[PDB]
RNA sequence: AGCACCGUAAAGA
């Protein structure tokens, strides 16, 4: 404003070599490009699945992305379009990683391998996304007798 | 020897550049009045887009063209 | 160490077939087809090809090492049709772009279901068959696009092109990234280490693989020598492979006695009816000057001349009225009238495709071409002549390598027409039987890998959680190729059963190489903000990963130090030309302050990067790294972006045109990438700026269409 | 092989 850099959000300022950014203390998950993610499904559209993350829009899992039973990879047809429901029910959970971020803000996510996909029974918690250190190997298997 | 081109070459793009019925009641008959909803057949009209002394001479040649 | 079990199969003379499989899976051989064939062929397939097809039918990956011109492309079409029969998708990796365009034209003529991807265009990407380069596939494997989960068949052409240094990383990395549930084909030339390659593919996919090898050939060759002024060709080896150095000794005697020539040789060739002929000269000025010398002769009728004019016009009508009025165009068209042609990486690609087509027809007999035809075309001839053995590659003015000699000799021999092919080699130096023998008859050079780690790789791998570089290094070829050299000191220790080497090479039998460079790369990335402690990415990393066409560390530093935020549209194009361009020129240009100043800030950032690299001891030099960025085309690009005429541009510099075209295409690619980077960080003025630069570049000819398309 | 650099002898005006 008027040749003046004015903050917009409450938090600490961070000055990389010449870039001035802010690191708020509470936000909703903005989409990165390799971040893993866990998601609860909300809708099943003719072409894809619509998933709910703590994001400012409705994340998207295209039918082309979801891995197939075993390694039976040929291509996607209408039969897959109809199994689109009987396998990934509305309300289920998926442990995926982001594929890309669109200009409208949404996040298209996929499933690189079989370590990802749909989840068993387990349990879940919803916390703020600014309370998990950005590091590697979010998939832990603890000696206590469980995994997270 | 050879005199003519080949086909694989000659395919490229830069190179190429019921039934019927007789109703005696209504066989040789024709409509005598027809419903129209156009003010053109009704009445003659000039070409919409025009111009006066300079603006878009393209429209001036269009005027010369369509208005005769 | 990698346990692996290799085996041979009992077949007939004509080829050799051998499998490589996991060290704990017994062998039950292939089985015949079931039902109709995917693609019936007009002729009968050799044992070679039918074995390849029998392998491809049972859904097993394969390697095929046989001289070109042996119908090596048949397995590809069979696999493609098989995949399009089972609803699968298939992919066809051809590194070159023009070769890819040719393969696309062919596959489209045939199957009607294909799609091309390449740095310049994109066609029918919703196609069961995807023809494209390999780096595209690398980016896909990284970003897990919607293809890897659909395609079941990959097919590689020119894996032997992996033996290079600057791109031998791509094929390896791509392979390491593919999933175990894939199948694919390798289409190589003669290589003796095929067994290692197969064992590698197996231990890497825990999958069985096949190997086909054969020296078979449909059109045997006859090699002759010409010494300077000898006026007589001396045989060395005959069709049957019988090498008779008696004539070779006589030729060497003629050499010793010797102490407007290639013209004489071509006159000989034509009086002999040996047309058409290919000419391999390892330069550009030589080809052009030989053409100038030989303009006098004419090897065509007048109707053929009229027809060449017709096709030439139908081709170059896609241009303007001025690019037509171009000195190369004019100063070449008569040479084409007369039946002699020239091709080197210094031309406009339009004329290049024109000449390649004309040669495929036969409207030109003698073609001066250095190494292009050697690799990425199927346009054989009746005879070939090597203007000289010497050449330049990398740094050394080395002799000719048997590998390249053979890659070119494979050209001669037109199936059906030519009962045989005539190779000839010009010589002007004492060359004893050892060098001449190991050159002519000597066997091919093995397939060694390069696998030099890179920034882009490390960063794009830091993005991911399941894959880490150390994995890559432990899965590469540079490592699997260092387990047959291990037995040496290991065998010495087994004898010793000295002990220092025992301890060391026992703790270094199944270990990793090239690690120090990795740790040093990491250190740099930390010092510069491209990562952090705990080995996790940082914003700079997610800005650099979008870049692959240049040095990205320095680009991101230029961003985050505020250079492009004060310049104009074109000046950025120029500062990027400073990176894409990598050739030297005679006269360094004189540049104005407005356009030079920024380059000084660029060099300062470069010097900073160089110091930070030296701190971690990357064995790097500063002057070279800094001077690896040639600004010799900044003014060229500026005037081009001002909306000028290519003729007003080819003059400012004593450089060929094709190099400028490559520069500008890479520049436009880099501009797309930089637009995406600015889109990532959050700025908008800068990305609009770069997009405007792009809109300024593409005018007439630098981005014309491929006549093959 | 080439292009450039340096010196060397010779001829004419
Ligand atoms: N085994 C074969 N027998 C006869 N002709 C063949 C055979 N293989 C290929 N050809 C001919 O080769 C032509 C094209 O050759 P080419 O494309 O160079 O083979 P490539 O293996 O792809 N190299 C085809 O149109 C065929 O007529």
């Amino acid at each position: 404003g008027e040749e003046k850099l004015i903050a917009s959000v409450a938090g600490s300022v961070e000055r990389v070599n010449k870039l001035i950014c802010v690191k708020a203390l509470k936000t909703r998950y903005i989409g990165e490009v390799g971040d893993i993610v866990v998601g609860r499904i909300t809708e099943v559209q003719q072409k894809r699945w619509k998933v709910e993350t703590n994001s400012r829009l409705d994340s998207v899992l295209l039918l082309s992305s979801m891995n197939l039973p075993g390694g039976e990879l040929r291509r996607r047809s209408a039969e897959d379009e109809l199994a689109m429901r009987g396998f990934l029910q509305e309300g289920d959970l998926i442990s995926a990683e982001v594929q890309a971020v669109f200009s409208d803000g949404a996040v298209s996510l996929h499933t690189r391998s079989l370590k990802y996909g749909k989840l068993g029974q387990g349990v879940l918690v919803q916390v703020s996304p600014s309370l998990v250190k950005r590091q590697k190997t979010h998939f832990h298997d603890l000696p206590c007798g469980a995994s997270v | 020897r050879k005199t003519r081109l080949s086909k694989n070459l000659l395919r490229m793009k830069f190179m190429q550049r019921h039934w019927y019925l007789d109703l005696p009641e209504l066989k040789e008959k024709e409509s005598f009045i027809i419903e129209e909803q156009s003010f053109l057949l009704c009445e003659d009209l000039l070409y919409g887009r025009m111009s006066f002394r300079g603006f878009n001479p393209e429209v001036e040649k269009l005027m010369l063209q369509m208005n005769a | 160490m990698p346990r692996v079990k290799v085996q041979s199969v009992e077949t007939v003379e004509g080829c050799t077939h051998e499998v490589a499989l996991p060290a704990e899976e017994d062998y039950l051989p292939l089985k015949p087809r079931v039902g109709k064939a995917a693609k019936e062929y007009p002729f009968i397939l050799d044992a070679f090809q039918r074995e390849a097809i029998q392998c491809v039918d049972n859904n097993q990956s394969v390697l095929v090492s046989a001289h070109t011109s042996a119908g090596k492309t048949v397995c590809a079409e069979y696999a493609i049709a098989l995949a399009l029969r089972e609803k699968q998708r298939v992919i066809f990796t051809s590194p070159i772009k023009a070769l890819s365009n040719q393969k696309y034209r062919e596959m489209y003529e045939e199957f009607q279901d294909v799609g091309l991807m390449t740095g310049d265009v994109t066609i029918n990407p919703t196609a069961s068959c995807l023809v494209m380069t390999t780096e595209i596939l690398r980016s896909m494997l990284y970003r897990g696009s919607e293809v890897m989960r659909e395609v079941a068949w990959v097919i590689f052409d020119e894996i032997h092109y992996m033996r290079d240094s600057e791109r031998g990383v791509v094929w390896e990395e791509t392979i390491i990234l593919l999933p175990d549930n894939v199948h694919y084909v390798f289409l190589s030339a003669t290589i003796p280490n095929a067994r290692q390659f197969a064992e590698w593919i197996c231990h890497l996919h825990k999958q069985p693989c096949h190997v086909i090898y054969t020296d078979y050939r449909p059109t045997p060759l006859q090699h002759y020598i010409f010494p300077a002024g000898g006026d007589g060709l001396h045989l060395v080896v005959d069709e049957n492979g019988d090498f008779r150095e008696d004539n070779f000794n006589t030729a060497m005697q003629v050499l010793r006695d010797a102490g407007s020539n290639v013209f004489k040789i071509v006159k000989m060739i034509m009086e002999r009816n040996f047309q058409p002929v290919i000419i391999f000269s390892f330069s550009k000025k030589d080809c052009e000057a030989y053409a100038l010398q030989m303009t006098k002769l004419d090897f065509n009728t007048d109707e053929e001349k009229k027809m060449v004019e017709e096709v030439f016009s139908n081709a170059i009508d896609c241009l303007s009225d001025e690019d037509k009025k171009l000195p190369q165009v004019e100063h070449v068209l008569p040479l084409l009238k007369r039946g002699i042609g020239i091709h080197h990486g210094g031309l406009l690609p339009i004329l290049k495709e024109t000449i390649e087509i004309l040669f495929s027809e036969g409207l030109i007999k003698a073609l001066f071409a250095t190494e292009t035809f050697a690799m990425g075309i199927n346009m054989p001839a009746r005879t070939v002549l090597f203007t000289n053995a010497r050449k330049f590659d990398g740094k050394d003015f080395r002799w000719i390598s048997s590998g390249e000699y053979i890659q070119m000799s494979g050209r001669a021999g037109r199936r059906g027409m030519d009962d045989r092919g005539i190779v000839i080699l010009m010589v002007d130096e004492k060359m004893s039987p050892t060098i001449g023998k190991q050159l002519l008859k000597g066997s091919a050079d093995p397939l060694n890998s390069a696998f030099h780690l890179t920034y882009n790789m490390v960063l794009n791998l830091l993005r991911v959680e399941e894959i880490n570089p150390e994995y890559m290094l432990e899965k590469s070829f540079y490592q699997f190729q260092h387990y047959r050299a291990i037995p040496g000191v290991v065998e010495k220790v087994k004898n010793s059963e000295d002990i220092k080497s025992a301890k060391r090479e026992l703790k270094k039998a199944r270990t990793v190489l090239q690690m120090d460079e990795l740790k040093c790369r990491k250190r740099v990335l930390r010092r510069l903000g491209f990562a952090t402690s705990s080995d996790v990415i940082e914003m700079k990393g997610r800005v650099a990963c979008e870049i692959s066409s240049a040095d990205e560390l320095l680009l991101t530093e230029m961003m985050f130090n505020g250079l492009f935020n004060d310049l104009s549209a074109e000046q950025a194009t120029a500062l990027l030309s400073c990176f894409v361009f990598q050739e030297n020129s005679s006269e360094m240009p004189k540049l104005t302050e407005q356009l030079a100043g920024p380059l000084r800030q660029m060099q300062e950032c470069a010097k900073r990067i160089a110091k930070v690299s030296a701190e971690a001891k990357l064995e790097i030099d500063e002057e070279t790294y800094l001077s690896s960025f040639k600004p010799h085309l900044m003014d060229v690009v500026y005037t081009w972006a001002t909306g000028a005429t290519f003729a007003h541009i080819c003059k400012m510099t004593d450089v060929f045109e094709g190099s400028i075209i490559r520069c500008m295409r890479r520049l436009e690619e880099l501009l797309r990438q930089m637009c995406q980077a600015a889109k990532a960080i959050g700025n908008t003025e800068l990305e609009n700026k770069f997009a405007e630069g792009i809109t300024k570049i593409k005018r007439d000819i630098v981005f014309a269409a491929s006549l093959y398309l």
